[PDB]
Parts: structure tokens; sequence; C-alpha cells
């Protein structure tokens, strides 16, 4: 909001927010573990819990 | 009197007939385009 309002200190003014991302997903040969377009890193195999 | 060559003439040569062998042009090869080499990078 940030009202910058006539205040000794500052403001409090304060925000949240819920980001939902679709993004596309890379694994090397022995898929046990893969990174993300978004550059984030994990060490679990792509393929779990599927036979 | 007659020619020579009206006469027919017998020859004895054992030929070798050999067969050479060259001109094998050597095309080069790449297992992997450039492609996939990019795409092998993460």
């Amino acid at each position: 909001a940030e009202p910058g309002r006539v205040e000794a200190t500052y403001r409090v003014r304060t925000t949240v927010n819920c980001e939902i991302v679709d993004m596309i997903a890379r694994s090397a040969e022995p898929y046990n573990y893969f990174v993300t377009s978004l550059g984030d890193t994990v060490e679990v195999s792509p393929f779990c819990y599927n036979e | 009197t007659i020619n020579t060559t009206d006469i027919s003439t017998l020859n004895t040569f054992i030929a070798l007939n050999l067969s050479f062998i060259q001109n094998i042009d050597f095309k080069a090869i790449e297992l992997y385009s450039s492609a996939e080499k990019r795409l092998a990078s993460s």
C-alpha cells in the first residue's frame, strides 16, 4: 500500500502474493536428479511412485 | 608376292592382366551434430 503519510518513523504497509508458475525441467540419463528452466535445482528422481 | 600381313601370325604371351587399385576418396564423418551438442548442456 505504501501510504507515505506524515509519520515520524516510517509506514508499515505490507502485501502478499501467491505465485503459480509453469516451467520446463531437464534431467540426465541416470534420471536420479534434474534441474528446471527457472534455475532451481533438486536432487530427486523425476521417475518415482510410477511403477 | 603378297603382303606379310595377310599371313596369320600366332602369339605366345602369358598375359598377366593385372589390376591396380587407387582413388578411394575418404569422406569425413561426425557422430553427433552440433544441435544435440548444444542440447547436451543443461
